[PDB]
């Protein structure tokens, strides 16, 4: 997204893809811990909703993936 | 032995608190600083503790009062805010937002 106007006749020593693409990913543990209480708090009959005046209806469960970017290795 | 956490609590470790569960003794250590919580548990290779796990000051700035009763790691923050924790893993279990706890102590007839 740029425009080169620079000329570098240097040498450079780097590595280059040629058709490598990012798959799925996994999300960092201090951002999976938020999600996970987001659900628990969503799913939680003792909170003070502020949407909900009925009791929450249960739900198939959450998995959050993590990359374990903390010494847990979860 | 003094282990610094000048490494983790730059600006001074406000509270302490030891356990024995898992089989290990969780050393929960809330301050302020570039980490808001420090678990120390005993290298069973060495002579000390090193760090098991660590929690950013970005949600909790630290802790000023620790309370754990039993897999419940009572945590007071810096804002006089208390909530619930799960000391197996540290996530947020329950929060007290709208009661401005300086201090709380529980209580209770305690036989085992």
């Amino acid at each position: 997204s740029h425009i080169e106007e620079l000329q570098s006749e240097e040498t450079a020593i780097s590595d280059f893809s040629t058709g490598e693409n990012v798959g799925p990913l996994a999300l960092p543990v201090g951002k999976a811990r938020q999600l996970i209480g987001l659900y628990t708090m969503a799913h939680n009959p003792n909170m003070t909703h502020l949407k909900i005046n009925l009791p929450v209806t249960a739900l198939p469960p959450l998995w959050v993936r993590c990359d374990s970017s903390d010494p847990e290795g979860t | 032995s003094f282990i610094s956490t000048e490494n983790y609590h730059t600006l001074g470790c406000l509270s302490l608190v030891a356990g024995d569960l898992a089989s290990e003794v969780p050393v929960i250590i809330g301050g302020t600083g570039n980490c808001a919580f420090s678990k120390w548990e005993p290298d069973s290779s060495k002579k000390g503790m090193t760090v098991k796990n660590l929690i950013d000051a970005e949600i909790i700035k630290g802790a000023k009062k620790f309370q754990l009763i039993d897999n419940l790691l009572f945590v007071l923050d810096t804002d006089n805010v208390l909530s619930l924790w799960d000391i197996y893993t540290l996530t947020p279990v329950w929060n007290w937002p709208s009661l401005h706890v300086e201090e709380f102590l529980l209580t209770t007839e305690a036989d085992s």
